């Protein structure tokens, strides 16, 4: 099996990290320079490191070699033992459901759990359940 | 190839067969370039909203299908290599599920998130 490697990067950059290695690779699979690369795991919940998985230490070192993103981290490729290229896989409970329960993040109804009734196609906006607050326009002036 | 790389990080999703992530507007020029004779997602965007979710957990760059543990665990060794998932929520509706058995085509649950 192919081995785990962990490197560093600067926060939220992960994703723009992710597509040019994709696009390196398929921009030097021709060449006299291959990378030995499998596959990048890049997990929605992790911060501020990825996950390169390659057969030994060297082939890491001679790929990641040019990019930007991975040069702090560069020098040091920390890795799991075979049992954590498992737990890696797992989601705990996308999130984007009709009839479910979500809360709010601004407006009023800060941390007010709220309830979903229709998902607009375009990814725009969503319809959300929740009850108003306000006075009325009787104490505010 | 660089038909499988998403060209925009914006209004991306993915496939429920073979976990496909690419941009919308991929799906609709190109489609699923690991099933087109069974699914049809090629020429509208009914057919790809359809089965294609936007609800999906996690990216692989999938380069050897071939040689690669994360690929055999997914069952994606039999499909090209390039951009998929993890964790695909949702299920396709009673409608193209019962033609995709009498062709040979077992539609399997991509989903391997737990839940609670
Ligand atoms: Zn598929």
């Amino acid at each position: 099996d192919p081995n785990l490697w962990t490197v560093k990067c600067k926060i939220g950059e992960e994703r723009a990290t992710a597509i040019s290695l994709m696009r390196k690779f398929i921009a030097y699979q021709f060449t006299d320079t291959p990378l030995q690369i499998k596959s990048v795991v890049a997990p929605e919940h992790v911060k501020g490191y990825i996950y390169v998985e390659a057969y030994k230490q060297t082939h890491v070192k001679q790929a990641i070699e040019g990019v930007g993103n991975l040069r702090l981290g560069y020098w040091n490729q920390q890795m799991v033992p075979i049992k954590e290229m498992t737990d890696v896989l797992k989601v705990v409970k996308a999130n984007l459901k009709p009839k479910s329960w979500v809360r709010l993040k601004r407006g009023i109804y800060k941390d007010d759990i709220a309830q979903v009734d229709y998902v607009e196609p375009s990814q725009n906006t969503i319809s959300l359940k929740m009850i108003p607050r306000i006075d009325y326009d009787r104490i505010k002036a | 190839a660089l038909e499988t790389v998403p060209k925009d990080l914006r209004h991306l999703r993915a496939c429920l067969l073979c976990s496909l992530v690419k941009t919308i507007d991929q799906f609709e020029y190109d489609g699923c370039d690991n099933c087109d004779a069974y699914l049809q997602m090629k020429g509208n965007r009914e057919m790809v909203y359809d089965c294609t979710s936007s609800s999906f957990d996690g990216i692989i760059a999938m380069m050897s299908p071939e040689d690669s543990w994360v690929s055999k665990w997914q069952r994606v060794s039999n499909f090209k290599p390039g951009v998929y998932a993890v964790s695909v929520t949702g299920r396709l509706p009673q409608g193209i599920v019962r033609e995709l058995k009498s062709r040979g085509v077992a539609y399997k649950s991509r989903d391997t998130a737990i839940k609670t």
